[PDB]
RNA sequence: UUACCGAAUCUUUGAACGCAAACGGCGCAUGGGAGAAAUCCCCGUGCAUGCCAUAUUUCUCAGUGUCG
RNA sequence: GCUCUGUGAGGCGAGCUUCACUUAUCGAAUGAAGAGACCAAUGGGUUUCGCGUAGUCUGCGGGCUAUGCACCGUCUCUGAACCAAC
RNA sequence: UCGGAUACUGAGCACAACGUUACACCGUUUUUAGGAAAAGGGGCAACAGAGAACCUGGGAUUAUAUUCCAAAAAGAAAUUGCAUG
RNA sequence: ACUCGGGUGGAGGCCUGUAGCGAUGCUGACGUGCAAAUCGCUCGCAUGAUUUGGGUAUCGGAGCGAAAGACUCAUCGAACCACCU
């Protein structure tokens, strides 16, 4: 045959993210002693459009700890971020939108966004632009909060893991339609060479799996296992079900 | 002119980062190297090198050592235009005048790059029923001969004026290793917590 | 145009001064084999691409 | 207080062409300075009070 | 007493650590032949200017040295160019005090 | 002049190695030169990495490695 | 599956799993930037190396098991900040 | 004094080290890493990006000029280095 | 209740149409040509998913593709060079 397009882009050329106008990763603090034993304030500076993403990104500029020099830091904002705002990033810190207290420390219920997984990690979950996730317990016993992921899915972290007060800014984005393929253009531009997406019944038999044949049909089922071979695993992949649900 | 030193205040002075600082790789290495074997569970035959002559009998015997010197280059050569009593030396002399069980006393190095060049001396030294010690460094057994490191050094033989004080330390030495060979071709060693997890299960004890 | 590197200055320099017709008085010389130049080159044919 | 020099004619300019004569003259505007000299004085007039 | 997140390397101390003429370069390797060119003859009349090709490795300040030590003149000023033959070529122009007419005759031109 | 071969000469490069390089570019250090009201300018030599040896008057060091 | 793969406590069955452990290993974070302790032990043993108790052992020098002394071990709704005043 | 380099960074590249490979002609691009010689090694990569002190007149050519001109520099500048009162 | 005039304003992968980018038709010219794909008129897009220079990245059992097996130096249902041969 010859390579199909989802083997290619893990060869990541032509594929790779853009970013060159992209403000760098957009994290919590480093989680310093100040952190872990009291709060560091720092005041957002300015709330940045990243291209290529959904969510504002904030300019928190916490002095430095340990040397005169102040470092500003960059995370993606809860929504009602505003400039000037005082942040405050510590254990001991205020239970207020945007501050970044630990996870066991906020209260069961609340939702929380940028929430980091492992601890010290510096913030993963829950970053996409509206996106959130509400703490369903907490284990003091056992140190350990679950979550409900932005996903209808629940997970278990340690409460020592940071997380940030409130939903992430920008939400609502999808809502919108693009109508243009002029306008889905553009949000890739920022992205990466996803698109424009050729069906593979429209490529040939050579290019993808489903491609070729006179009628443009896949001639075997979509749902592909998991275990096929990559060039293989096209199609709906390891599908539980298929259909309208 | 007195500076708070809270969280978010005045800038600390600069507090020393030994502890957490990032070492030369070979820094951390031989403290991990130190590390791991004390927290292993080291066999018998390797932690008698662990068990070690008292200090005290120790500073004697190495006194005993350096008052039998080997004879100097200059004067070797001065000596045989024609051999004063000395320690043996060497791992090889010393392995001889142990199975030849000449020496009558011999002091295996604590510390040694392959353990295993000494590894079985102890043992040998307990089959020919020759008095061993061991003692702390190979550096130590190293001055005491003039050497920069000694594997071993044996005692072969002293003048009348050093016979007892041999004598007694022959039989202050093999009370710890000879007398006890029972006792140490038994004791598997290591297995020490850290005193951070022996602390902590000091009060994991305290709470249950 | 204007840019040239001087070792690409000092190529066409070469090619240049080499562009020449064999001198009249080697062509009298005994045993001579030579009698046009063989390496005479035209900007308009041949091309020293540098 | 400060000119539009270039770089290039910056270096060459008096000290004062690129500044006001008052504290963060060359980087603040009056009031941004202003807003500091209230905010450098009320803050810790607050924090003397907060230890009574 | 160490108070960076990472070791550095110490200070140590450091130890300090046949061709008869030696100066290949030279007034004369400088300088090779003066230019007898009609552009140039109406330099030596017209602008006080001696022309040379002059060794094209060699740079301007060389080529006053040169100038003041092989014709024992100033030179005011020397563009040199490389001509596209590869040879360079200096125009020099002499002081006023040192006339380029005298001087070039001098010289056997 | 020819032939041969000892003494040399052997430009820019090139493993190319002071750093670069579609740049006849640019260094630091060392000595020289010219020169000049020093700055500039030319020149020579050293200056890559790795590794082995050595510090021969035994270089300076680093390790909560081992001890003392 | 084996191996990497150690260590304790179990139970079951004729080396298998639970449970803790932690030095392998793995993941993460970090400019390796503040870990634990001092709050004290089914802890340690070279300046702490040592004593005392009972049990056993002895190359007569001490050992070892239990054990308790000591000692290791002990202190408390955008401002500015550095370049120290044993 | 123009452009370029000296002297920017960029998409990028790759020396070093390190790692992998039967093998470096691979890869990361900092290196389990002691990279300061008087916190994150070195370099390169734009003649359209950033940077960038000069202008005119000429009766100055066969052919070059924002480059040539001569002491009344046709002249007028700006600018860099050092030094000088 | 927020509608009906009128102006304003200049929106839009809006329209006509240059340049530019194409390339429908004449199945026109040419068709051993000007041309190993061109010429003419006609036509399509021409504020955009536009066109375009330079630089840079991705290629051969591979690359790249708004997908025609298209393109990857007049070479592609597997370039070209050498070699096995
Ligand atoms: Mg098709
Ligand atoms: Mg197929
Ligand atoms: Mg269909
Ligand atoms: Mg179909
Ligand atoms: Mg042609
Ligand atoms: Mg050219
Ligand atoms: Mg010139
Ligand atoms: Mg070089
Ligand atoms: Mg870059
Ligand atoms: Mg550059
Ligand atoms: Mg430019
Ligand atoms: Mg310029
Ligand atoms: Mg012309
Ligand atoms: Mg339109
Ligand atoms: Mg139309
Ligand atoms: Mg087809």
């Amino acid at each position: 045959g010859k390579t199909v397009l989802t083997c290619r882009k893990g060869n990541g050329s032509i594929y790779q993210v853009h970013g060159h106008k992209r403000l760098g990763p957009a994290k919590l603090r480093i989680l310093d002693y100040a952190e872990r034993h009291g709060f560091m304030r720092g005041v957002v500076k300015t709330i940045e459009h990243e291209p290529g993403r959904g969510a504002p990104l904030a300019r928190v500029e916490f002095r430095h700890p340990y040397k005169y020099r102040r470092v500003k830091e960059l995370m993606v904002a809860p929504e009602g971020m505003f400039t000037g705002q005082s942040v405050l990033c510590g254990v001991k810190a205020p239970l207020a939108i945007g501050n970044v207290l630990p996870l066991g420390q906020i209260t069961e219920g609340c939702i929380v966004c940028n929430v980091e997984a492992k601890v010290g990690d510096r913030g993963t979950i829950a970053r996409a632009s509206g996106d959130y996730c509400i703490i369903i317990s907490h284990n003091h016993e056992t140190g350990r909060t679950r979550l409900k992921l932005p996903s209808g899915q629940k997970k278990t972290v340690p409460s020592n893991c940071r997380a940030m007060i409130g939903i992430i800014a920008g939400g609502g984005r999808i809502e919108k339609p693009v109508l243009k393929a002029g306008n889905s253009f553009y949000r890739f531009r920022g992205k990466r060479n996803c698109w424009p997406k050729v069906r593979g019944v429209a490529r040939n038999p050579v290019e993808h799996p489903h491609g070729g044949g006179n009628h443009q049909h896949i001639g075997h089922p979509s749902t592909v296992s998991r275990h096929a071979p990559p060039g293989q695993k096209v199609g709906l992949i390891a599908a539980r079900r298929t259909g309208r649900i | 002119r007195p500076k708070n030193f809270g969280i978010g205040h005045d800038v600390p002075y600069a507090r020393d980062l030994s502890r957490f600082m990032r070492w030369p790789t070979f820094v951390t290495m031989q403290r991990k190297k130190r590390v791991l074997q004390r927290r292993l569970k080291v066999p018998p035959a390797l932690h008698q090198f662990t068990k070690v002559l008292d200090r005290s009998s120790r500073n004697e015997l190495l006194k005993l050592v350096k008052k039998y010197p080997s004879e100097t280059r200059r004067a070797r050569r001065q000596r045989l235009f024609d051999a004063p009593l000395s320690v043996v030396t060497g791992l090889q002399e010393v392995t001889r005048t142990i199975e030849k069980k000449t020496a009558r006393l011999v002091m295996i190095a604590n510390n040694v790059d392959p353990i295993e060049l000494v590894l079985w001396m102890p043992t040998l030294c307990r089959a020919n029923k020759v008095p061993y010690a061991i003692v702390k460094d190979k550096a130590r057994l190293g001055d005491a001969v003039g050497r920069k490191t000694a594997t071993c050094v044996a005692i072969t033989d002293v003048n009348a004026e050093d016979e007892a004080a041999l004598k007694n330390l022959i039989r202050s030495v093999n009370a710890r290793f000879l007398a006890r060979s029972d006792v140490i071709r038994r004791q598997w060693g290591g297995l020490q917590l850290s005193l951070r997890s022996r602390a902590e299960l000091r009060k994991k004890r305290a709470r249950n | 145009g204007r840019f040239k590197p001087l070792a690409i200055k000092k190529k066409y320099a070469k090619k240049l001064k080499q562009n020449r017709p064999v001198p009249y008085w080697i062509r009298l010389r005994t045993g001579n084999r030579i009698k046009w130049n063989e390496k005479r080159r035209h900007w308009r044919r041949t091309k020293l691409h540098y | 207080g400060t000119k539009a020099l270039r770089h290039t004619e910056a270096r060459l300019a008096s000290r004062h062409e690129k500044s006001t004569s008052r504290p963060y003259g060359g980087v603040l505007s009056h009031e941004q300075v202003r807003d500091r000299i209230v905010r450098a004085f009320l803050i810790e007039e607050q924090r003397i009070v907060k230890r009574a | 007493a160490y108070t960076r997140p990472q070791f550095r390397r110490p200070h140590t101390y450091r130890r300090p650590s046949m061709s008869a003429i030696s100066n290949k370069w030279d007034a004369f390797r400088v300088i090779r032949y003066p230019l007898t060119t009609d552009k140039a003859m109406k330099k030596i009349e017209e602008n006080n200017t001696l022309t040379f090709i002059v060794d094209s490795n060699a740079n301007k300040t060389e080529i006053k040295k040169a100038m003041r030590k092989l014709y024992q003149v100033k030179a005011v000023k020397v563009n040199t160019l490389i001509r596209p033959d590869g040879l360079k070529k200096a125009y020099i122009r002499l002081s006023a005090s040192y006339d380029a007419l005298e001087t070039a005759n001098k010289m056997g031109l």
